[PDB]
């Protein structure tokens, strides 16, 4: 559907969680 | 030595959702501090929707806002956006996002007296976990490796910001 959008929350979440 | 699970996972989910629902009205329970317990499940569930959030800002609203630019849909698109990336990157953050997305929407739907939707979401979650993510869960041993994933938060040398000691000038 929207992998670009999914990637956004994915990368942002991954980085922010592990201390952006 | 083969320890068995006394309570079913759904009961824990209900306790988590119920707890979150109670947390916004009347804090009921206790404050777990110094005293290692044999229950990392409840702690993991708590962290799953508290760890990244405490180091983020307000993911409960920000994540839904920063991704609210592109025309989305209802709940069928919310939990689906998490699985979308799961198909090409079952990273720890994807597992957390999938859980927090469902939990948040379910907790909201429960307050909105929409158990009908909650049952559908949970049904889909269980189905997906035992269909597409079956092998993944089997590899992670359920939440086995997850316990070591939420162990720390600042410890990361993959893409973590290089500041102070590392990169002082830019």
């Amino acid at each position: 559907i929207i992998k670009n959008i999914a990637r956004h929350l994915a990368q942002v979440g991954d980085s922010m969680d592990r201390s952006i | 030595a083969t320890p068995a699970s006394a309570p079913d996972t759904r009961a824990l989910v209900a306790d988590f959702v119920g707890y979150k629902l109670r947390q916004k009205g009347y804090v009921c329970g206790a404050g777990p501090g110094e005293g290692p317990a044999a229950d990392p499940l409840h702690q993991a569930m708590r962290a799953a929707g508290d760890e990244f959030e405490t180091r983020f800002r307000r993911t409960f609203s920000d994540l839904a806002a920063q991704l609210h630019v592109t025309p989305g849909s209802a709940q069928q698109r919310f939990t689906q956006v998490s699985d979308e990336l799961f198909q090409g990157g079952p990273n720890w953050g994807r597992l957390v996002a999938f859980f927090v997305f469902g939990a948040a929407l379910c907790a909201e739907s429960v307050n909105k007296e929409m158990e009908v939707l909650v049952g559908q979401v949970q049904e889909w979650m269980v189905a997906y976990l035992e269909t597409r993510l079956a092998d993944w869960i089997h590899s992670s041993g359920g939440w086995a490796e997850f316990t070591a994933l939420y162990g720390d938060g600042a410890l990361e040398e993959a893409r973590r910001l290089r500041e102070g000691n590392w990169a002082s000038v830019r």
